[PDB]
């Protein structure tokens, strides 16, 4: 699941960068206007560079969520050796937060793709 | 390889210093959304949509810093 | 203990109230038993005053200045204060449609007066 | 954690069953109320046109 | 095994520096909720859902950083 | 051992740096409760349950960080 | 080797300390945009264009600092 | 040159601590411009020229500190 999540996220990032280059060929390339100044070409950490960082958030979230769920093996040995009811209540909140994180992660991908499609046609 | 094993254990703990920016970032976006929802009248969507997208962007710094700490110890 | 006195009649007059929530300029703040002295401007919202239990009376104020005294007194002076049941849904749509078409269509104070009337009519129609 | 996850999800599914059916009243059950109101208005217009 | 035992003790202490962001995160969300509840009347439900969900998101940084310190000890 | 005894003293001192987050957390909830109680009436109620429950969540970071320092 | 390999692993962990400024920057711009949108009616464009452009400038510090840490370990 | 080679890698990592001041400076200047533009009517020019010029001065610390790290590698 870890190797399949990083490979599927890398293919979605190339489609966002390839679609922005095709739309910037039939209507020139305006992008930023400016304010009678310069030093805008050195800060090219967006558009093409932003696709590598936005797609890496989906793969990094799967490794952090799997590490919290796999930590139950180390806590099960101490509870079966205070009362052990504190580990059951704490594991229920982490399971509900991990399932609810999928809706926030999926909404971040649609919100990031909406800003790239609107800026490419303006 | 005693030098590589000692440096791998210290690399996973020194890289965890970036959790202060990612941990306080989720509380900064939640403080403005809780105090702004009682000022009338954005409840459903509107201001609720920016809190979900803003928390995911601030949490990207903690997820990216945790990948470099886990790769050195595995 | 409220003093909601308008320029036509008296609502609260005597001190015989408990809680009151009126939409101010900053946010939708509500006065409790003895609020602090925070005299702020009131926006065009709904000024509901809870009477002990659930006997609240929703009064759609047109905007004023919700002044609070330090001796457990809340003076809500507004120009117009009518209830939510004294407005129709069919007649409210005619004023909101005429203010949107007249905005940004002329000069002088004709375009500036149409923008304030469209914002006050949209907030009262959403609280039905 | 396997026993706490099944017991916690059973209580959340019970509250979501009452919320999904109540929220469907403004979409699924509202379609029957909207079609009945449109059919009653069309029947009054057809009776007035025939008269 | 002197080099592995010395680096393992320093890993549990260096990873505990992230508690400042998780400890102050629970107080930052509680300070805005206490000041907003006195303005009447976001108390029962309504604003209670964002304060409960916001505290669990800020506490994820402290629980994730503490797992790396306990695994190396 | 000389290497095991030197790392134990450094572990208890480096873990004590986390007291800045736990100390400022109790003062952050106390600053909003002192200024919010002047508006009335959230002293004995309303904000009274939030101040007791909010102080226990911020104090969990100091107790968990102090356990690893005394055990090293 | 030896001293060169141990310095490369420790360099990627110490360079991750800059994530506190980039992680908290996404929450500072989102707190002012969520609280300012309730004043009616900064929704379409206006405040949305400054928040999207302002978040890209604050995120450039975290992406540039992460490239120096990943180059030393690879 | 064993001691000089190990100090070159650690010198580029500790010099990157200045990104916190330069990274938060782009958000502090954008927070006052976004919240001040809704006060009617700081939009065209006026506050637009100070936001473009103020962001370049705060970003000069991040570019100057990064030059010393790349020169020692």
């Amino acid at each position: 699941i870890y190797i399949i999540g990083i490979s599927v996220s890398l293919w979605i990032g190339l489609t966002i960068l390839g679609l922005f280059l095709n739309k910037a060929v039939f209507f020139s390339l305006f992008v930023p206007s400016g304010t009678p100044l310069p030093l805008v070409p050195v800060l090219v950490l967006i558009e093409l560079l932003s696709y590598t960082a936005r797609a890496i958030s989906l793969g990094l979230r799967l490794a952090a969520n799997t590490l919290s769920g796999h930590l139950l093996m180390s806590i099960l040995g101490n509870l079966v050796k205070i009362f052990g009811l504190i580990p059951l209540a704490g594991i229920f909140a982490i399971v509900i937060l991990e399932f609810a994180i999928a809706c926030i992660q999926a909404y971040v991908f649609a919100i990031l793709t909406s800003s790239y499609l609107k800026d490419s046609i303006y | 390889m005693q030098l590589v094993l000692a440096a791998k254990y210290i690399g996973a703990a020194i890289a965890t210093i970036g959790l202060t920016g990612a941990g306080i970032g989720i509380a900064i976006v939640f403080a403005a959304l809780i105090n702004g929802t009682s000022r009338n009248p954005s409840l459903r969507n509107t201001l609720f949509p920016f809190a979900i997208l803003g928390f995911a962007l601030s949490e990207a710094t903690g997820l990216f810093c945790l990948m470099i700490s886990f790769l050195l110890l595995y | 203990k409220v003093s909601l006195v308008a320029p036509h009649q008296a609502i609260f007059t005597n001190k015989e109230v408990s809680q009151v929530n009126l939409p101010a300029s900053s946010g939708e703040m509500g006065v409790l038993a003895n609020h602090v002295p925070t005299v702020e401007e009131l926006a065009p919202g709904v000024v509901e005053v809870i009477e002990s239990s659930g006997t609240a009376s929703k009064y759609f104020v047109s905007g004023g200045f919700a002044s609070i005294l330090p001796g457990s007194k809340l003076s809500i002076s507004t120009v117009e204060a009518h209830p939510l049941d004294a407005f129709s849904s069919e007649n409210i749509k005619s004023l909101l449609a005429e203010a949107q078409k007249n905005a940004s269509s002329a000069d002088e104070t004709v375009a500036a007066e149409a923008a304030i009337e469209i914002e006050v009519l949209e907030a009262l129609q959403a609280a039905v | 954690i396997l026993l706490v996850t099944f017991l916690g999800f059973i209580a959340l599914i019970s509250k979501t069953v009452a919320p999904l059916y109540g929220e469907m009243a403004k979409n699924r059950t509202d379609h029957v109320v909207g079609l009945l109101n449109q059919a009653r208005a069309d029947h009054v217009n057809a009776v007035k046109t025939r008269i």
